[PDB]
């Protein structure tokens, strides 16, 4: 595939080229500085390492958890180098556009969101350090309900138009290409992403309530257990994550009546590689 | 944060140390200039010894080199029993030879462990 | 039946409800816990005084009431009055220190003699240096910090509020809590004409103590001159 | 020792059922304070334990009360200080389930238990001294105006600490220590009646004493 | 049914709350050692007053905060402004008149009535603040979108995107502009 | 009067008591006593008159203290929302600047200095209970006060005194004997501060040390003997 | 992991308190996690193991020993506790390490005799822990990788004592385990996650020996935010579910 | 009319508090100027030779005390220990103790600066005082002879030297005020009831052990036992004044209440014999003036404060 390097190795002795990251230079020679791949895209030359943190980029979707209550902001665990940060002005407040900024609400921030909670947030931009600001103003954004939390390498997450997907069983999921991944039970919300809607989006009056839905029967739970240790099973054969590839993981797991049995390495094995053949023999 | 656990020791242990530190760095994919190579050499009467073990270190003066990649620039010089002076530049010679093919051995690991997980990868 | 008026820890106070007509909803103030007990195989959810003293079931607008305990026969809290001591002073906001929540002094021993024969500071002696955060929650004379900001000064004209004219180092303000705020601090208020310095020394705590005259002036007795400050309402 | 005075380096150290009291509030520079001491036959014991809080805390903020617990040693260094940290870490587990901690967000309880005396002319104690150490602190979190859900109590029969709540219907706490092989049931029962009386003499205190 | 009549909970905290009180007190020289063993002026618990101080002088500084605060001068100040600005508002949009009354009292319902005005509009304010949708954007409002809000404070509302001829452009402009600026002509 | 006078702190200060005289630094007016009484080592110093005299103490001193009007070099240390940080002395208390406080300078046009740039600028503001404040423009006019960026210089620390007399005193020959041999530019810092730039290294080093070592000696006189050592280029 | 929402601690408590109980990863009640053991790894030590699970908590265990008197050394066995990111003074490492101490005793934890080499002398045995990563209560971990070291520890044999220079005899003794479980509402569970433990109502630490329930029994707090009170019978369940399932993991850790 | 708890008053503004006290001729301690708090104190109850018939094995405690003053008290045990030495009135023969105060207040950690001070001059003025000789450490060594050929028996005399080392731990609870005083008196009682243990014995060297049972008397020189006292000198401020319905000072005793300690800078601290001489004298004029009149009154008070506590009990 490409050219495998080692921090300190010569990668070109010309100067034509820009330098990306995993690169530095002298003069006309230019070295790596980490140990993976060299990426050559039009004029840019980086070198891309085999291992490393999530690094938020401008428009990704991401799960993170409320690490600070600070002045006028949150400070969010994303899982990259940096917590990133989330802007109260960032942020959508109970209603409709309509309401002003206030200081009273500055000052009771943590009705709102307080440290622990898990929010669904966009990356808006980024700062000089690479440090990502959020924002959560669409409705698809908010606070995290009704399920269990997972997470990957960020790396294993294949990317797509969505990361929020509708799978079997009546259990959305939220992928964050950080790693950090929701599964929950499926909201009316969730069922309109196909192609009395707006007292629906309104009726979500409340995306700050702590308060789960009161029925979640067993079945979704089951499901929400089976969902998880399938998509761990496909963390631990280092497969990418996409949705076909989960709900292929979740039928193919279907063979074993017990969830429980889903933890054990060769069974996570078989679910990878039963994956894997069917996608290449399809 | 670097979090070293010496789990067995039989001398030469800064070396050591520093060839674990480098190894762990460039798996984290965090950047850096160069390679660093850490060897001991003791000096017993005119004749230097490489990689000196434990046996070695007592009764004989030692030295430690952290080496930059293959470079003949010095990150570290440690000698912390006595040595004469005009004698102390051969011990560097091999030192630095020696580091070298530390190197060599590290980036033969990565490598492998490279080429290994970007084919298993793919696919 | 009667609310039993003594109350303890682990004593059960009434049901959550009750008619005598229409129906009480009983809500757990300061002092009490709802609690579901279980008896008999069965439950019953019950307010529980966590305190000493007298319960009091006092009554605010099928209608609800507040059952509490007051201690006879704290935690600074949103709402609770504070007196606090002005440890710095910049353009945009004022430090304090809480010294006493709501007659109660905060924390109880503030580590006089701690650090010495001269005048030091809570942390300023050897005892500082040494201090095992890992053991305990804070130091000798560690106290709860606060600040009020210069919009939160005044009630009306909070735009252009000059906290210099306000407040001055060493002076004894007296505040509201507004918020929890963070670790470090917490947000209070002057707002109020019961609210804002009740004690404070000319030459900036160097000189004699001066008492208030006007709502924005105090002055002292011996010298006569008059210096600015945002004096709470005695009487 | 630089801050200390420990003489000479070259110097060695020389070698060689129960009634109740209990009193609250005698400590002036604390928030809680407890004197409880217990005269057995043949044994006889007494401790102090003091409340301070609710304090500040150092580091970022806490949603609910943080519980301290220190266990100093009185006269004689009678015990281990792994033993006196594991039995510490027990009695945070107790209070930890019978204090009210919503109530302290970003706030620290220090609780300290001084084993003042401890001599039992009869001729593996901690046991023993477990079920005093858990109603001190219980009646000086009460003195400190430290809101509780219940009185934490307890009691000790062969080895076993048993420590209950709610009239002793459910269980806060369990030591478990060797002192010997017996069902636990009758265990159980001892312990709570220990628990039952000591939680009628620590109300009692509490009503005419706070 | 696991739940207990009210009776029958009150019976189980009977039982509950139940314990052995006893009197008197239990040797123990220790617990005795260590328990062993006026002030009608009050003027010595207040704020720092002089004792050189006069009569005459306290009199004033009692005089002087027995007077409105700054604050409750620009507050009752705002408070009145706002009260004929939000009257002289829904009179532009309502006609004012007494006593007959064609349906489609001066006020939208001797001048003096205005108190009926006022009585009016505080129930629209108690009316409002009340349910709990609105409380928010009307907490965040400032005195003239907060006066368009009253203006037009069950069916009415539309998702914000006796009679006048125009009171929307009126209204939804003063919404947004925040300003009384197109009452003012 | 006209005639300065060595003093001691707690001696008695021999000024005419009916003149009205308004008091510098070294002489404190205590706040409890309202006694007039001098704090500080060194030589009285009374001016003439004028509607009142002035009397001061001038004090050896090492340690600058932020008053208004002082002409000041600071370093900028620290970036914030509204305002530099800077730092005018080592181990003492920063200094705000604020990003308005320039030459045609707005919310959309900011001044371009960075963390180790070296500024001169103005005491606009130095209460007693806030953070100093400097400037570097005509607060009354907002155009350019031959304050800014100070570029590729070198910087010398200096007493007080010797900053002091550098700057009011024209009679002090230590910049003549430096123009005797180059050609430079100098900034003077009250703080104790002083910015060389010559055209070449060689020149800007030897300043560096002439200054330095002037300032090291008491005696003013020996001054050019000195410059010309130190400009024949020794080592 | 550690610091959920209140409402995953919601969830994830009303799916562990249902009945029967629904753990986040299907798990039975008495169901362990999948862990690997490693052996005889370090030369220089008399015994030696390494445990891994697959939440990626390691632990490494070091058996060392020395020559003492037993009139000097009443205790001839001694368990030094090391967790990474925690300082040797730290409350939880002491409470670990007195607690193993106290399953370890050569009074009854093990059989002292086993160690006796002559009316004067012994083996002092040296158990060294390091906790490389952990993300719940360790103590079964460390109680496992103990157990492993010590069924494979080899001493100098016997013949002042003088040593057999090349020949060395195996250790024979019957290690303890220590087991940890969660009281979740009326529920037991074995091997408690990290989830697991930031919402179960309380912990019980079970000492086991020779398949008997042994001492130390401890109760523990597996968090601060939802320790309550428990009914005995579920202590009963504890120990009842212990002695069931204890018989296995002993089969399990001692087939080599 | 607003209102403030003496307590919070004594928070807010100590040196207000003070004046205003002093003003109706009190003190924010409830005590008047010249009144000192009573002491109860509890000796030797701590001690291993506390029951002369049932001596405990385990307490390796050679003197005991418990003071109690106002509401603070002090717990003193000695504890010993033995060194090996090495090769009048003057100072050179003279010992100390070695005191570790450990003062209760909320902190949890090493020493702070009133613990190590009030340590170190507990230490140095027993030296100065001259209440322990260096004679009366000495020990005098018995030797273990074997009973025929089966056991051991000791003889004491009615060859290395050796001398004995006594430590000192002082706790103390409740603290409201300076609390040297009450370490110093607690630690001269202590002291007093101090038994120092026989011992025996049995490049190669034996140790020396201590006897069970048997102990000598620690022979102190009780003609140099003295007292402690502290006094506060407060300058009256005009305006804080009350009513009660040109500048003054007046001396206080026995400080205490933080109002008093927070406010007053002028001390003395007094170490008095009931004999009539001074063992210790500290003057700290921080506020207001130290007068000579201030001084004798202060030396008047620290003498009869120390004729009482030395015959208040036996
Ligand atoms: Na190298
Ligand atoms: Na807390």
């Amino acid at each position: 595939d490409s050219q495998i390097v080692t921090p300190g190795e010569l990668v070109t002795d010309d100067p034509i080229w820009m330098r990306g990251h995993g690169t530095y230079f002298l003069d006309n020679m230019t070295y790596s500085s980490v140990a993976g791949t060299v990426s050559r895209v039009n004029r840019l030359l980086s070198v891309i390492p085999l291992k490393g943190r999530y690094a938020p980029e401008t428009g990704d979707h991401v799960v993170g958890r409320i690490a600070e209550v600070g002045n006028k902001r949150w400070k969010v665990d994303i899982g990259g180098k940096q917590h990133a940060v989330l802007m109260l002005g960032s942020v959508n407040l109970p209603g409709g556009i309509l309401r002003r900024k206030s200081e009273s609400d500055e000052l009771q921030m943590r009705s709102f969101l307080k440290e622990g909670d898990l929010l669904n947030a966009e990356v808006q931009s980024l700062f000089q350090d690479g440090s990502a600001s959020l924002h959560t103003r669409s409705l698809k954004y908010g606070k995290l309900r009704n399920g269990m939390f997972c997470q990957v390498p960020s790396s294993l997450i294949v990317r797509a138009k969505n990361h929020t997907h509708n799978l079997p069983g009546n259990i959305t999921v939220v992928l964050g290409v950080n790693g950090y991944i929701w599964l929950r039970k499926t909201s009316q919300m969730d069922l309109a992403r196909d192609t009395i809607t707006r007292l629906e989006e309104e009726s979500s009056w409340q995306i700050y309530s702590d308060e789960n839905d009161p029925s979640i029967s067993n079945n979704i739970r089951q499901a929400i257990c089976r969902y998880a240790n399938v998509i761990k099973a496909l963390a631990f054969c280092e497969i990418g994550i996409t949705q076909q590839r989960i709900v292929s993981a979740y039928e193919a797991s279907m063979v074993y009546s017990n969830v429980g049995e889903l933890i054990e390495k060769n069974v996570m094995e078989s679910i990878g590689s039963d994956i894997l053949t069917a996608e290449k023999m399809r | 944060d670097i979090e070293i656990h010496v789990l067995e020791q039989d001398g030469g242990i800064m070396g050591s140390l520093i060839n674990g530190i480098t190894l762990a760095l460039i798996d984290a994919g965090i950047s850096m200039f160069d390679y660093i190579s850490g060897i001991s050499v003791g000096l017993y009467d005119t004749t230097p010894l490489l990689d000196t073990n434990s046996l070695e270190e007592n009764a004989m003066s030692t030295v430690t080199l952290g080496v930059v990649g293959k470079s003949e620039k010095l990150s570290l010089l440690l000698v912390e029993d006595k040595i004469p002076l005009d004698r102390l530049e051969n011990v560097l010679a091999i030192g630095i030879a020696g580091a070298h093919r530390v190197r060599d051995l590290m980036d033969e690991e990565l490598r492998k462990h490279a080429q290994k997980r970007v084919s298993n990868a793919s696919a | 039946f009667q609310f039993p008026e003594i109350a303890y820890p682990g004593k059960l106070i009434c049901p959550q409800y009750g008619t005598e007509d229409i129906i009480f909803n009983y809500v757990p103030g300061p002092g009490t816990k709802l609690i579901q007990y279980e008896h008999n195989g069965r439950t019953l959810e019950a307010i529980t005084a966590t305190l000493v003293g007298t319960v009091r079931c006092e009554e605010e607008k099928v209608k609800n009431i507040l059952v509490s305990v007051l201690p006879g026969t704290n935690l600074p809290k949103e709402g609770d009055i504070v007196l606090t001591r002005v440890t710095r002073l910049s353009l945009q906001r004022a430090n304090v220190e809480i010294l006493a929540v709501e007659d109660k002094p905060s924390p109880i021993d503030s580590g006089i003699g701690s650090n010495g024969s001269g005048i030091v500071a809570a942390g300023g002696g050897s005892g500082a240096a040494t201090f095992s955060v890992s053991q305990a929650s804070s130091d000798l004379g560690e106290t709860f910090r606060g600040i009020i900001r210069s919009q939160d000064v005044r009630s009306t004209d909070r735009d252009r509020v000059k906290v210099i004219e306000c407040f001055k180092p060493g002076d004894i303000v007296r505040a509201q809590v507004l918020s929890l705020g963070d670790g470090t601090n917490y947000y209070l208020t002057t707002a109020r004409n019961d609210l804002g310095v009740v004690f404070a020394r000319a030459a900036n705590g160097a000189g004699g103590l001066m008492y208030a005259t006007d709502w924005q002036m105090m002055t002292s007795p011996v010298t006569g001159a008059t210096e600015k400050r945002k004096c709470a309402k005695p009487f | 020792d630089r801050r200390r005075l420990l003489g000479p380096a070259a110097a060695k150290p020389m070698a060689f059922e129960q009634e109740l009291s209990l009193h609250t509030g005698f400590i002036e520079n604390c928030n809680g304070s407890a004197l409880v001491e217990a005269r057995s036959l043949g044994h006889q014991t007494s401790l102090i334990t003091a409340v301070y809080g609710p304090r500040s805390i150092r580091g970022s903020f806490t949603s609910q009360g943080t519980i301290s617990i220190q266990l100093k040693n009185g006269l004689l260094e009678k015990y281990n200080t792994n033993e006196l940290k594991e039995v510490s870490s027990f009695l945070m587990g107790i209070f930890n389930s019978v204090v009210n901690l919503s109530r302290y967000p970003k706030s620290g309880i220090d609780i300290f238990v001084y084993l003042t005396y401890d001599k039992d002319l009869t001729n593996s104690q901690i046991s023993s001294l477990i079920p005093h150490c858990i109603t001190s602190i219980t009646l000086a979190l009460a003195d400190a105006g430290i809101e509780l859900v219940d009185m934490a109590g307890a009691g000790e029969a062969n080895g076993t600490v048993v420590s209950f709540i709610k009239n002793g219907e459910e269980i806060v706490g369990f030591w478990k220590d060797d002192g010997d092989d017996e069902d636990l049931l009758e265990c159980l029962d001892r312990c709570k009646e220990q628990y039952n009386r000591y939680r009628d003499l620590m109300i009692s205190c509490l009503m005419n004493q706070e | 049914d696991d739940k207990l009549n009210l009776e029958e909970s009150w019976k189980a905290i009977k039982e509950m709350n139940h314990y052995c009180f006893l009197k008197n007190d239990p040797d123990f020289a220790f617990t005795n050692f260590i328990i062993k063993d006026k002030k009608h002026n009050n003027e010595l618990l207040g704020i720092f007053v002089p004792c050189n101080l006069p009569k005459t002088t306290r009199k004033v500084a009692i005089e002087n905060f027995n007077r409105p605060s700054p604050d409750d001068i620009i507050q009752s100040a705002q408070l009145n402004a706002f009260n004929m600005n939000i009257f002289e508002m829904l009179r532009i949009d309502e006609g004012l008149r007494l006593k007959i009354y064609k349906d489609t009292i001066g006020i939208g319902h001797k001048d003096e009535a205005e108190k009926l005005f006022n009585q009016d509009v505080d129930a629209a304010v108690r009316g409002i603040l009340r349910n709990a949708k609105l409380k928010p954007v009307y907490d965040s409002l400032d005195a003239v979108r907060r006066a368009a809000l009253i203006n037009m404070v069950a069916g009415f509302t539309n998702s914000l995107r006796n009679q006048t001829p125009n009171r929307a452009k009126r209204v939804i402009t003063t919404f947004r502009t925040g300003t009384w600026d197109a009452y003012k002509n | 009067d006209s005639m300065s006078t060595f003093i001691f702190p707690g001696d008695s200060f021999p000024v005419d008591p009916t003149t009205p005289v308004k008091l510098g630094p070294g002489i404190y007016c205590d706040p409890n006593t309202q006694e007039i009484r001098p704090v500080n080592t060194g030589v009285l110093h009374v001016s003439a008159k004028g509607k009142v005299q002035t009397a001061y103490i001038d004090y050896s001193s090492k340690r600058y203290i932020p008053s208004v009007n002082d002409f000041v070099i600071g370093v900028i240390i620290g970036t914030f929302s509204d305002s530099y940080k800077v730092s005018l002395q080592n181990f003492s208390s920063s200094v705000s600047l604020s990003y308005m406080a320039f030459p045609n300078a707005s919310k959309k046009n900011r001044p371009t200095l960075q963390v180790g740039d070296l500024v001169y600028a103005r005491v606009c503001t130095a209460e007693k209970e806030l953070e100093a404040e400097i400037e570097c423009f005509d607060s009354t006019t907002g155009r350019d006060a031959g304050f800014g960026i100070l570029e590729d210089g070198m910087i010398i620390d200096v007493n007080l005194n010797f900053a002091r007399q550098l700057l009011f005193n024209n009679d002090f020959p230590l910049l003549k004997v430096l123009a005797a041999h180059t050609k430079f530019e100098v900034a003077i810092g009250l703080n104790g501060k002083i910015w060389v730039k010559c055209e070449e290294l060689s020149n800007t080093l030897a300043c560096y040390r002439t200054i330095m070592e002037c300032c090291q000696k008491n005696d003013t006189a020996a001054f050019k003997d000195i410059a010309k050592r130190q400009f024949k280029e020794i080592l | 992991h550690m610091s959920l929402s209140v409402a995953e601690k919601s969830y994830l408590y009303d799916s562990l308190a249902s009945t029967p109980s629904i753990r986040p990863d299907g798990r039975l009640p008495h169901q362990f996690r999948p862990i690997e053991i490693f052996t005889d790894f370090l030369p220089s030590s008399n015994g030696s193991s390494r445990i891994i699970a697959s939440d990626g908590s390691e632990c490494i265990v070091s058996i060392k020993s020395k020559v003492v008197d037993h009139h000097v050394e009443n205790e001839l066995l001694q368990v030094d506790v090391d967790i990474a990111g925690q300082r040797d003074d730290a409350l939880v490492v002491e409470t670990i390490t007195s607690l193993l101490n106290k399953v370890l005793k050569s009074g009854s934890g093990v059989d002292s005799s086993k160690l006796q080499l002559t009316k004067k002398y012994s083996f002092k045995i040296f158990v060294d822990v390091l906790v490389i990563s952990s993300h719940s209560h360790p103590i079964s971990l460390i109680s496992f990788a103990i157990y492993s070291a010590l069924n494979s520890t080899y001493l100098p044999k016997l013949i002042l004592p003088t040593f057999h220079d090349y020949d060395m005899v195996k250790l024979d003794i019957n290690p303890p385990l220590v087991f940890i479980l969660a009281v979740v509402g009326n529920n037991m569970l074995l091997d408690p996650a990290a989830n697991e433990s930031e919402v179960a109502n309380n912990g019980l630490i079970i000492s086991w020996s020779n398949g008997k329930i042994t001492s130390p029994i401890r109760s523990v707090a597996l968090n601060d935010s939802n320790v309550k009170s428990f009914k005995p019978h579920l202590l009963k369940q504890g120990l009842a579910m212990v002695e069931k399932y204890a018989p296995d993991v002993v089969r399990s850790l001692e087939n080599l | 009319p607003i209102t403030f708890p003496p307590e919070v008053l004594a928070r807010i503004s100590p040196e207000l508090s003070l004046q205003r006290h002093l003003s109706l001729g009190i003190r924010p301690c409830l005590r008047k100027y010249e009144e000192f708090r009573d002491v109860a104190i509890e000796n030797n109850t701590l001690s291993r030779y506390a029951d002369a018939g049932n001596i405990d094995t385990k307490n390796n405690i050679l003197g005991s005390n418990v003071l109690k003053s106002g509401k603070t008290i002090v717990i003193t045990s000695i504890t010993g220990g033995i060194i090996e030495e090495t090769s009048e009135d003057i100072i050179a023969n003279y010992a100390s103790v070695y005191p570790v105060v450990e003062v209760e207040r909320g902190r949890v950690g090493a020493c702070t600066d009133e613990e190590m001070t009030i340590s170190q001059k507990l230490h140095d003025s027993i030296l100065h005082s001259r209440i322990l000789p260096k004679k009366a450490l000495k020990v005098k060594a018995g030797v273990r002879s074997a009973n025929e050929d089966g056991t051991f028996s000791v003889l004491y005399p009615d060859k290395r030297k050796w001398s004995y080392v006594l430590y000192a731990k002082i706790v103390v609870l409740s603290r409201t005020g300076p609390v040297f005083d009450l370490c110093w008196n607690s630690l001269m009682y202590a002291l007093q009831s101090v038994k120092l243990p026989r011992a025996f014995i049995d490049r190669e060297t034996y140790e020396i052990i201590c006897d069970q049972t048997k102990s000598v008397p620690l022979m102190i020189n009780a003609k140099n036992i003295a007292f402690a006292s502290n006094y506060g000198i407060v300058e009256l401020d005009p305006e804080c004044q009350l009513q009660n319905s040109k500048l003054n000072t007046v001396l206080i005793a026995d400080l205490d209440t933080e109002a008093e300690e927070t406010s007053i800078h002028s001390t003395i601290s007094i170490l008095a014999a009931p004999s009539g001489n001074y063992k210790q004298l500290t003057l700290m004029g921080g506020g207001a003036k130290i007068t000579p009149e201030m001084i004798k009154r202060s030396l008047l008070l620290s003498r009869v404060r120390a004729d009482d506590l030395s015959t208040r009990f036996n």
